[PDB]
């Protein structure tokens, strides 16, 4: 599993 | 704008007034103002000429520009003119260790001190006490003991036991221990470190303000 | 078992955020008093657009919102973590150009107080904050058919690069958010600690319960940011890092199982920030408690 | 001494002095001072506002 | 035996005088509206607390002497700076703009009243002369003319000067504490200076000897202003009451007490009409007497410290009062 982290929490990066 | 030449020149005259006046209050802000105070027939005069109505005294040590305003020859009512110097940055005073022996000048020095180290203008504003004539007063000791004036001393007629002693007599009449401290400075008729004291103290004082101001407390 | 406990987390920081900063912005309307505000205002803007992720998380893919709003609540959010960091550490060299040297520094405090340092720290958190909304668009995704918020970084580079346009950006924000911000914040009070231990004597009669509460103070003011905001960039950048060079199932899996606490963490900080630097001078604790008895009854 | 008998000499004839004066019922003064207030009351733009055409502040 | 019999003299003519004030007691003073002022102008521009202000004789110009050692000449209508005039010695405690409108006289802790100089043709203000002679710091200093200026100092004494040849012309004694107040009659022929003893005294300018003795307050008497039609006092003192003496019946009249009120007066001055008597307070606020039933009618708040100035137009437009946040307003 490596999906983005930006689609789930307020903060791309 | 619907005014005539006249008002617009008004106004860039009114302009550089604001701009002349902006520029002296940040340069003013930038003095340290030390009200020199004391009882009669101290070292006052003294330390005057040693650190160089209202007489005024400007000197600087080390890029930092002093005022010290002597409220000497000015026999009225203090608590009509005394709150002109609300805001000064400590207060000198000039005290003679060598008048416990002259009702009592001593005790008279101490009423003074009360007075004005709790008064209500002064409840922030620390105080850098001088004891002058420490040698003339360290010469009649061995003659005379304190307990001519100071009934409660039971110690020895030695300088440095006596000397703490009024120290902390007049140390301890200050009531706000909490806000502003007294600095005591030990000088005599030819002593070359009373500039220092006063740099250093007014140094503290000032660190310590920027302190209760930017925040912290 | 967290898709409701994340929202509620975030709906109880939204709740502490705009008290507390809602308080101290009425009480404040002293130099630092500008940087208290400008604090203020970034903890009350960056936790009330939160609601809209609040919402979001719920069903963890179903954005019911406009498309627009993941530009605007998403800038919101980058530029507010930008400005509230910045500020707080213009707030902290403020202190030390105070503090340290009160008489050769009277110019540079003149010059770089709250007059120029808030415009500018203020410029360059929006100046920072564009890849936010550049990039960042809004897609139904038919593989769920719920309509999430995502970013492409597709309108900017090319697909062929795409990994190293991330670990680009990710590297650059933690080092221009959090690292030399936390540097200077740590150099300003260990030079400030260091005077306060220096000025006030140890070897008074009660004179040095005002060496205990500064030294305290300072301690935690350096410790609360360097355990709020650690947590996020360090898990952030481990997973960025470790998933491209070489890394095993139990760890990546752990990193996105304790990603969406380590953002609930870094929301918390927002709302400490009046109880550490505007309610702890007793200054405003009095003037606040007037003002909050005067107009409010005496009996609830 | 000589000083405080003349100071107390000076003292009893300036108060001496204050005697001699002509005073009048505080009624009659009372009533004059109403009747200047009463008289002037058209003239007092703190009393009587002023239209704001006239008022030369704003 | 004469230093009993002579202070034996002085308690016989006390008690003739006070039964002498009683035979004249038939009635009092006391056997509306409300008003509301919105401030115009707020002039800023100094930078510490404000001593004392006086308008101009146009109602257009200001002074203000504050303590940066800076006079300044506002322009009220438009709230510009005229001129502004650096002091000799920032300890100024009052001022005065002469009633041509030339002179703008200004003294304090230093014992010395300066009169400046305001249109010459070098373009600037010049000191014209400094009048020395006070032993004590100068209270209050109004311009009788402009070659006559009358001072009163922590000496006990007020002095009329002579501008001319700086020579202090009369001097008048009788006072035991400090002189904090000064009024020019309106035909400028009388005074009344308040001394910190709880008296205030009726002096003739042109002979020097004093006519009344007007006692009754309890502290120091901050403040004084005449009636405009030139026969009643208005005595502001510390222990926060007003007080309007009669010169005629020469006794006082009416009392302006509140139970909410325990902070002395700062400064008095009556309304052109005679009926307002306003007052500022150290509480910061100022309040509008009723000077006929003594009742309050207002209140002018808006200042963040102590009310230190004040002073009523010559044409009533106007009210500017002045506090030591630095801020004078014009209500």
């Amino acid at each position: 599993q490596r999906p983005r982290l930006s689609h789930k929490g307020p903060m791309p990066f | 704008c619907t005014l005539s030449a006249e008002d617009k020149a008004a106004v860039e005259r009114s302009k550089m007034i604001d701009r002349n006046l902006r520029e002296d209050g940040e340069k003013a802000a930038r003095e340290v103002k030390l009200l020199l105070l004391g009882a009669g027939e101290s070292g006052k005069n003294t330390i005057v000429k040693q650190m160089k109505g209202i007489v005024e005294t400007h000197f600087t040590f080390k890029d930092l520009h002093f005022k010290m305003f002597d409220v000497g020859a000015q026999r009225s009512e203090r608590k009509k003119w005394i709150h002109c110097f609300e805001g000064v940055t400590a207060i000198i005073f000039c005290v003679a260790l060598s008048d416990y022996d002259l009702m009592n000048r001593m005790h008279a020095s101490m009423k003074l001190f009360d007075s004005i180290c709790n008064n209500k203008w002064f409840t922030d504003t620390s105080i850098i006490l001088f004891l002058n004539k420490k040698d003339l007063f360290e010469e009649k000791i061995k003659k005379s003991p304190l307990t001519i004036c100071y009934p409660e001393y039971a110690g020895s007629n030695t300088y440095e036991e006596a000397a703490a002693y009024i120290q902390c007599q007049f140390e301890d009449l200050n009531k706000r221990k909490d806000t502003k401290e007294i600095y005591t400075h030990f000088t005599c008729s030819t002593d070359t470190k009373n500039v220092q004291f006063v740099f250093d103290a007014v140094t503290d004082v000032i660190i310590k303000n920027n302190l209760k101001d930017c925040g912290l407390f | 078992s967290s898709g409701a406990l994340i929202p509620a987390i975030y709906m109880l920081v939204f709740l502490l955020g705009t008290t507390g900063n809602g308080l101290v912005l009425w009480t404040v309307f002293r130099s630092a008093d500008i940087f208290i505000a400008s604090l203020a205002v970034a903890d009350l803007t960056f936790v009330v657009t939160l609601p809209l992720w609040a919402t979001y998380t719920y069903r963890d893919y179903d954005w019911p919102f406009g498309t627009f709003f993941c530009k605007l609540s998403s800038y919101l959010i980058f530029v507010n973590m930008y400005a509230s960091v910045f500020c707080l550490t213009g707030l902290s060299f403020d202190r030390y150009l105070a503090i340290v040297r009160p008489v050769a520094n009277a110019r540079l405090r003149l010059r770089v107080s709250g007059a120029v340092a808030t415009a500018v720290l203020w410029v360059l958190a929006a100046l920072l904050a564009m890849p936010v909304m550049v990039l960042r668009t809004t897609g139904d995704l038919e593989n769920t058919t719920k309509v999430q918020c995502y970013m492409d970084y597709s309108m900017v580079a090319t697909v062929s690069s795409e990994w190293a346009w991330e670990v680009g950006l990710g590297v650059s924000s933690t080092t221009v958010g959090f690292v030399v911000p936390f540097t200077i914040m740590l150099t300003c009070y260990f030079f400030i600690a260091q005077t306060i231990a220096g000025h006030f004597r140890k070897e008074r009669i009660e004179g040095l319960r005002k060496r205990r509460r500064l030294l305290s103070i300072i301690v935690v003011l350096v410790v609360t940011f360097a355990l709020c905001w650690m947590p996020y960039h360090l898990v952030k950048t481990l997973y960025m890092l470790g998933s491209l060079l070489h890394w095993p199932c139990d760890f990546d899996l752990f990193l996105m199982n304790i990603f969406p606490y380590c953002t609930c963490i870094s929301y918390v900080n927002s709302c400490l920030n009046p109880f550490l630097y505007a309610f702890f001078d007793p200054r405003f604790r009095q003037a606040c408690t007037s003002m909050l008895c005067c107009g409010q009854s005496r009996c609830a | 001494n000589t000083a405080s008998i003349a100071q107390a000499r000076k003292l009893v004839e300036q108060l001496k002095m204050e005697a001699n004066i002509d005073r009048i019922k505080v009624s009659k003064a009372a009533a004059d001072l109403m009747a200047y207030c009463e008289a002037h009351a058209k003239e007092d733009p703190l009393l009587t506002p002023v239209p704001a055409s006239e008022n030369p502040f704003r | 035996s004469e230093l009993d019999q002579l202070r034996q003299e002085a308690e016989q003519l006390k008690n003739q005088i006070r039964d002498a004030r009683k035979a004249c007691a038939d009635a009092t003073l006391s056997q509306v509206g409300r008003i509301q002022m919105r401030t115009r102008r707020t002039l800023r521009g100094h930078l510490a607390k404000i001593y004392a202000m006086h308008w101009g004789t146009d109602s257009r110009l200001l002074v203000s002497a504050s303590q940066d050692g800076k006079l300044i000449i506002w322009d009220s209508y438009t709230t510009n700076k005229v001129h502004a005039i650096p002091l000799r010695s920032s300890w100024v405690m009052t001022c005065a703009y002469a009633p041509s409108g030339n002179y703008v006289a200004c003294g304090g802790l230093d014992n010395i009243c300066s009169i400046y100089n305001l249109k010459t043709r070098e373009g600037n203000v010049r000191v014209s002369r400094e009048l020395a002679g006070h032993t004590g710091y100068l209270s209050c200093c109004r311009f009788l003319d402009d070659n006559q200026i009358v001072t009163s100092s922590g000496d006990t004494t007020c002095a009329l000067w002579d501008i001319e040849t700086g020579q202090q012309t009369t001097t008048f004694t009788g006072h035991t504490g400090d002189v904090m107040s000064l009024s020019l009659a309106p035909d400028t022929r009388l005074f009344v200076s308040g001394a910190c003893d709880a008296s205030a005294k009726l002096w003739d300018v042109r002979e020097g000897m004093c006519r009344q003795t007007f006692t009754g307050h309890e502290s120091d008497i901050n403040a004084i202003c005449f009636f405009p039609n030139g026969n009643a006092f208005a005595t502001g003192s510390d222990d926060a009451t007003c007080r309007l003496f009669d010169l005629r019946a020469d006794q006082e009249l009416m009392t302006y007490s509140h139970d909410n009120i325990i902070c002395g007066i700062t400064s008095v001055s009556f309304s052109k009409s005679g009926r307002l008597l306003l007052a500022g307070y150290d509480d910061f606020n100022c309040n509008v007497w009723d000077a006929l039933k003594a009742d309050r009618a207002g209140v002018l708040a808006g200042h963040d410290n102590r009310v230190s100035c004040l002073g009523v137009t010559d044409d009533g437009m106007a009210v500017a009062t002045g506090s030591w946040d630095s801020f004078l307003k014009i209500w």
